[PDB]
């Protein structure tokens, strides 16, 4: 509960629960009672913490995104660079951490993926800052404008390569047809469990997505479903606090 | 194009004037054939053909939305087969 | 392509049906044929998109508050017609 | 698909075993397929959360992959908002309408442009679309003008408010002769079509086993309804549909009624042959009389795409118009 | 307070800022005195009739000048799509927590939105967006007892 | 038990009653008896296909053979719009209670659908409104064990 | 209790209001005696056909002219829009507590509704509302046992 | 587009080796056709 504490609020500094409460020499007489006192003062200093955060819905293009990187960094149009990329499994797009290539992993290697920096996305320049400092993701939605054969799906994971204190499973996303998905057969944000991504901060990490059997020169999946793609739309919802 | 008071020969630029250049051209007759129909083996021949090459002369392009053009047929022929 | 204007952005058609691009640069005009027609006129010429005759049109306008404005067609054979 | 039965030539129009599409557009959800463009081809048109675009069905069978709108007002998917020709430019413009003023987006073809609210004159005072339960409002050239107009039907009148465009309307009138009682009233039963097929719009009404077409006099009001009586069995309910098109290729919408229990059935009824008004005769008095006969552009289509079945060819049709054509005359010599 | 302005804050200067007093729109009259003298907002929620292309969100925040007794986080609501919006991704009557602006008597007080980045000339984002804006509608959800 | 009948109750001459046997349904014999013999009704819902005025209210109660082997109020069930029409304001499967009819063996028994006012020359109201009803389409959601 | 008035109150006189009587809505005669003789009112939603446009609303209240054992606040209605209102933001009938109107038996005593500020000579708000008024239509879930 | 609203299915999609289910679980009624399930109603978090 401490753990979920601390990254609800974003402070990792909280702390309530402390050695001690089972004592040899008494044989852990009233050790329960020491943690019901702790937990109720960790649920006050829930409670003295929160507020009605609010709700922001931000869109990102990639295409953009890529296509408005600084000269220096090499700005590219994805559709095209996909294109490229299916017919060439071994080439790559972009630089940095904003880019194009098939993965390096062996069960990647005809999996594409494109991968951006928070950073860049820069969206923390859409509200002042007097507003709230803290700007962290609550869900992340995922469109894909492409088109499908008779009763084709499309193949593709979300994920963040900067996974640190985010819960387990909530590193990645499922996407199977687009149209805001998500990585849930139902999205409920009263499920009471941690949604995939979220607690992430809005300013800095690494988002990436991967399309399995990209490469068509394998005669994969995705390469001739990729072909058809013009662009990829994140919905992402974050609050301010 | 009209330049110079020349007919000057042109490839029409982009998409936008590619439309202009052909719309100028809607409901010329390209070609026509006179064929009998009978029993004859000559009925897989016509009599004659008749062809017509059109052309566009671009005359002004300011108001570019609606490119002045004037077309006309610049060359024709007229075949005779008598079903030969 | 909808409802007019009545200003100075709507193209107008030639009797033929047919865009009427603004063939030359205004002029004002204060007679025509010698009648004093009681104001000045602006006058702007006109040629079809699509050419045909190659007649010019003009549109006189009543630069001087309180007359009406018009259209003229000069024929290729020497007519000239008078308009609304 | 739809395709010519029987031999070429022949007037006879049946459909095609549906197919799976090889192309579908995706992206499904908050969308439809339409001509946002105007452009002669089908949008399938998608809003929503960052949805802001198309994908396009190409006449030749095959699509264009996604395009974004320019822009897309706020209230594109708002209640009651309404998609209707009140720019004359044929594209459907985007509006909100209220009993003395209309909020109007204009079509662009690529997008929308800044709306502009658009107040009406004097007392007219516009019907607003699902205000009253037991009327119908709807756009329809009722007028026979060649623009939609804002018409009310009641049990008793039909109201109209002529386009005047860019959303303003001109002073209402009244258009007599349809009529129900009260009591039968339902506007679920009022259709609109130009069965006549000259312009104007004909006012329908459905009644179990039976129709009442009240022709429109070229927006002057009503004929007397003619009623027509459906086949033994055919009768009709809240469930059933009424579709009207002109699937027969003649210029007229036929009509077509269907019942969706213990399977669906469906029964056409038409009204002609041959499209109305159409000079089909001449005679001079002198011995020469003539003989015009008429096919819409949509039959000479099933006929070149027949052909090209045989030749294994796979045409396409660039014209989406099912318009007369003349086809066939004849010169008789009374004397000879 | 009925009126525009650009936001006085250091990082709200380029924010363009629109405020109406609750006790000038006169709701409170909209209504006879003996259904009950105590008339208090429940939720807000917001309509923007402007155009929005392909990825142009909307950044607008509402919110009450006087926290005045709110808790946390009511006092301001944030606009993303502009039709019949909210502060919340689901809005939720039986939530179980206070709404924003939750409690507030209709009777006065300054509400004011904020557009940010809505200085053109100042290469605003928002700006080209609030030029083709018509109106801003409030839909003011609020009981009587 | 396949009939129509005006009822011979004290308030139901005027009223006239559709009725049938569960046993010639044969719903039944859908199935294989190796999927299990139990099939049992859980739900039922109507449609009556007709032609209604706006404002025209459909007056029909369903109801069930012997209501002995029911809990009080399973036995019947309210028809209003003839439109997949419950006998609830709210279906929910999840109410914690018996639905109408639940429990009621697909095997056997007569259901009858009830028109109050439905004898033209007693003025009733459902007897012309009845005039165009082409069906009534009964919706049963059974299942099996 | 059929007709129409100003109202007499102190707030009232502004107020143009409707009257009806339950007894002669006749509604009890829709159904036979032997289906029941308890019937009560669960529920009242209200349609007020008239031309309010995309963004205009009305003030109107429904109320029962014979409070008595209602809990506080079911003695009344209010309608923000006319189409097929009702008495709160969210409807739910499981909401645990007791709807408007809830209990009233459907043949007794009387509703008034009201027009609040809709005098023409007083300049009333909605004096141009109701000159779009073209009826008044309630929707009654009641039940019976 | 197998049937119209007023036609039913009977049909039953079931799994072999029933032996690691609940029981019922082997199988799957069918009778709508569109994206149907089993079930009146579906809800990912029923306890079942």
């Amino acid at each position: 509960a401490e753990q979920a504490y601390r990254w609800e609020l974003n402070d990792d500094s909280a702390r309530f629960i402390k050695p001690g409460a089972w004592q040899g020499t008494y044989a852990g007489l009233l050790a329960g009672e020491t943690l019901m006192l702790s937990l109720a003062q960790m649920e006050d200093a829930h409670l003295k913490r929160d507020k009605r955060a609010l709700e922001v819905e931000r869109t990102v293009s990639l295409a953009e995104v890529y296509a408005g990187l600084p000269k220096d960094n090499g700005p590219f149009s994805l559709a095209q660079e996909i294109d490229k990329l299916v017919s060439q499994g071994s080439g790559s797009a972009g630089s940095g951490n904003n880019n194009l290539a098939f993965g390096a992993g062996t069960d990647t290697k005809t999996s594409l993926q494109a991968s951006v920096s928070f950073a860049d996305l820069k969206i923390r320049e859409d509200y002042p800052a007097s507003l709230g400092k803290i700007r962290r993701i609550k869900q992340i939605s995922v469109t894909l404008p492409a088109l499908l054969g008779p009763y084709q799906d499309v193949q593709a994971i979300l994920s963040y390569g900067d996974k640190a204190g985010l819960a387990n499973g909530c590193e990645a996303l499922a996407v199977s047809h687009g149209m805001n998905d998500s990585g849930q057969f139902q999205l409920d944000f009263n499920d009471g469990k941690f949604l995939p991504f979220e607690g992430i901060a809005i300013d800095q990490g690494t988002l990436t997505l991967s399309f399995p059997n990209a490469s068509m020169p394998e005669k994969g999946k995705q390469a001739t479903m990729l072909k058809t793609l013009n662009d990829i739309i994140l919905h992402i919802r974050y609050t301010i606090k | 194009t009209w330049q110079d008071n020349k007919d000057v020969p042109l490839t029409p630029e982009d998409d936008n004037s590619r439309y202009w250049f052909n719309r100028a051209l809607k409901g010329q007759l390209l070609r026509s054939e006179l064929y009998g129909l009978d029993d004859s083996t000559n009925k897989h021949v016509p009599y004659t053909v008749t062809e017509f090459r059109s052309q566009v002369r671009r005359l002004q392009h300011t108001d570019s939305r609606y490119p002045v053009l004037w077309s006309s047929v610049v060359e024709s022929r007229n075949y005779h087969y008598e079903r030969i | 392509f909808g409802v007019p204007h009545y200003d100075e952005t709507d193209t107008f058609l030639g009797p033929e049906g047919e865009v009427l691009v603004v063939a030359d640069q205004p002029r004002d005009e204060s007679t025509l044929q010698g009648i004093n027609l009681g104001a000045t006129f602006t006058v702007t010429g006109y040629r079809s998109r699509l050419e045909s005759h190659f007649s010019r049109l003009e549109y006189w306008q009543p630069k001087t508050t309180g007359k009406t404005d018009f259209w003229l067609i000069y024929s290729p054979d020497g007519q000239v017609h008078l308009l609304g | 698909s739809a395709q010519r039965l029987g031999e070429i030539g022949s007037d006879a129009v049946t459909w095609e075993k549906m197919q799976p599409l090889s192309v579908i557009p995706s992206l499904q959800s908050n969308a439809s397929l339409v001509d946002i463009n105007g452009d002669g081809q089908l949008d399938w048109v998608i809003t929503g959360p960052g949805l802001r675009g198309y994908h396009s069905q190409r006449p030749d069978g095959s699509w264009t992959r996604f395009t974004p709108l320019n822009a897309l007002p706020v209230e594109y998917t708002h209640p009651r908002a309404q998609l209707a020709d009140l720019m004359g430019a044929g594209l459907s413009d985007l509006v909100l309408i209220g009993p003395k003023s209309v909020r109007l987006y204009a079509n662009t073809r690529d997008g929308f442009a800044k709306g502009k609210d658009v107040v009406q004159s004097g007392d007219i005072t516009l019907p607003v679309p699902g205000a009253d339960p037991r009327k119908l409002v709807a756009f329809s050239d009722v007028l026979g003008s060649g623009q939609a107009h804002l018409v009310e039907v009641s049990a008793t009148k039909v109201t109209c408010w002529p386009n005047l465009g860019r959303g303003r309307f001109g002073q209402p009138i009244t258009l007599p002769g349809f009529s129900q009682p009260a009591t039968e009233f339902n506007p679920a039963q009022v259709y609109l079509a130009d069965l006549d097929g000259s312009g104007p719009t004909d006012l329908i009404y459905v009644h179990t086993n039976r129709l009442d077409i009240f022709l429109n006099k070229s927006g002057n009001g009503f004929a007397e309804p003619v009623t027509l009586r459906f086949p033994e069995g055919l009768r009709f309910d809240h469930t059933c549909q009424l579709q009207m098109a002109d699937v027969q290729g003649l210029g007229v919408a036929s009509l077509i009624l269907s019942v969706p229990h213990m399977s669906p059935h469906h029964w056409r009824c038409d009204l002609t042959n041959m499209k109305p008004w159409l000079l089909n005769e001449m005679n001079n008095n002198m011995g020469v009389h003539h003989t015009l006969r008429y096919r819409s552009s949509s039959q000479f289509w099933l006929d070149e795409k027949a052909a090209a079945l045989t030749t294994g060819q796979t045409p396409v049709c660039y014209l989406p118009f099912p318009i007369h054509t003349l086809w066939q005359t004849e010169t008789e010599d009374e004397i000879s």
